[PDB]
């Protein structure tokens, strides 16, 4: 699967045009297929390495783990309605729109923190 | 040609242009034999999944939504240029590409001394 | 513009729409698609 | 390269360390992360 | 292209066999593998 | 009180020589009298207000209690086993040395961080 | 100015604000901490 997750808005059966987008006010959760989480997991292992660094200077905040931006719901997740009818997902997981804000700009401040220092290291 | 045609797309900071003259605007310059005349509300609603600059407003209050929700929601997350660094997106690959070359051609071993078969080069 | 009604979600003529580009999200589709045969497989 | 002691495993002036590079395990980190579009979904 | 046998499940001056080209199916390995640092992990 | 806190090394009965400052893998644990609560609490809320710009840049860390850097000890704290006889604290707070470097690299290293964005706001 | 949400309590370009001095209640954070030898212990 890939895409929004989509859960129907009458209730009950979800049939096409009874599905829409789950949007929720933290935003919408778009779902993290396999291979994208093997990509944010690369990029925080890149970050988590520079831990030692992170701690002596007191800037950073701890290890970023990719678990703490996504979460474990779980419906028909599809790029729409039609389509999205063919992709149950049970307890996926899906980072809201509001998280792939924070995995955003994180990984983009801690990327700055180490960028500095891995220059000097080189 | 009607997207691009009022550049969706800055790099730092926001900036709006109020709906209602923006369409009347294209409503003009786009030439009598587009599509996006023929089906305003049947592109709008591919475009809103590719433009998340084009926020369409809520039925049931009327308003936009402060997040736009496009179909590419991670991919257009991590290409907008971050002001921390550049652009992940760029940054990255002129890395991959640097490190094709060095590992290609053969610019390793570059005064290198001993009998290299032009080939090599 | 005129009005459609439920073909699609949303009408472009629609109440309270809204163009306004944000540098934070860079609209998008899916162009660089990997299809060469090493990495399609 | 005073003694530190706990805040890293390991000290740099510490006992029996060894700069030796290996023909075999060239040095990297992670640059080339894919992050295109169609790449990244 | 003396008959062989075993070894391999076809031979190749073997019984009907057929060299024609199809726009359909062009022939590839697999050279692009992806290792580059940040790719292979 | 005040000073180092000091404990009977001989045990049970405390004189003016069976005491001995209690120091240990973390340093020496230096008394926090009233109004030296007052400072590093006022230095700590001056930070702790630029909490909605710490999280906005991925920067800080979470708000910074004091009562992270201190530690629940009791024994007799003066300046020498003989004054430190005459001031047997029960279950004071006290902040060892390798804290009092925490809370003082944190609240630099913070300080730094506020100094820049106090600076724009200004 | 644009509309954040939650974030901070407060909105910039939010519903009734109002930039309003009063000879009352001079604006002042926190400079003066005392911190030398003696004062600080
Ligand atoms: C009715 O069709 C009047 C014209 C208004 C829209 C026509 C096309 C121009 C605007 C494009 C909207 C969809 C993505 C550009
Ligand atoms: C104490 O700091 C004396 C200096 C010894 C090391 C300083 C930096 C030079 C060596 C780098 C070691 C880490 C990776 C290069
Ligand atoms: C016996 O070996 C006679 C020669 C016939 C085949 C020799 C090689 C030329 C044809 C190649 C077949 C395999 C792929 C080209
Ligand atoms: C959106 O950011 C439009 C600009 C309005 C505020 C920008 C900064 C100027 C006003 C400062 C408000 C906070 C304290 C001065």
């Amino acid at each position: 699967p890939t895409g929004k997750l989509w859960r129907p808005v009458g209730t009950s059966v979800a049939t096409i045009d009874s599905l829409a987008i789950v949007s929720d006010r933290f935003g919408q959760y778009s779902f993290v297929n396999e291979g994208m989480r093997e990509t944010f997991s690369k990029a925080l292992f890149d970050i988590n390495m520079w831990q030692p660094l992170f701690q002596a200077t007191k800037t950073g905040c701890g290890p970023i783990v990719l678990s703490s931006f996504t979460t474990t719901t779980s419906g028909y997740v599809g790029a729409t309605a039609g389509d999205a009818l063919d992709n149950p997902v049970t307890n996926g997981v899906f980072i809201s729109t509001v998280q792939i804000m924070n995995l955003q700009r994180t990984i983009a401040a801690r990327m700055r923190d180490v960028a500095l220092w891995q220059k000097h290291l080189d | 040609t009607a997207m691009t045609m009022l550049t969706p797309d800055i790099s730092a900071g926001s900036a709006s242009c109020n709906w209602k003259s923006l369409l009347a605007f294209a409503k003009d310059i786009l030439p009598l034999d587009n599509l996006c005349l023929t089906y305003p509300n049947e592109f709008y609603n591919v475009a809103i999944h590719r433009y998340p600059a084009l926020k369409p407003g809520n039925p049931d209050t009327k308003l936009p939504d402060a997040q736009a929700h496009p179909l590419g929601e991670v991919a257009g997350a991590f290409n907008a240029a971050t002001s921390e660094v550049g652009s992940l997106v760029g940054s990255s690959s002129t890395l991959s590409q640097a490190i094709s070359t060095m590992a290609g051609k053969d610019l390793d071993l570059i005064e290198a001394d001993t009998p290299l078969p032009v080939s090599v080069f | 513009g005129n009005v459609q009604t439920s073909v699609n979600t949303y009408n472009i003529t629609g109440d309270g729409n809204s163009f306004t580009p944000t540098s934070d999200m860079t609209s998008t589709a899916a162009p660089a698609i990997d299809l060469k045969p090493g990495v399609l497989n």
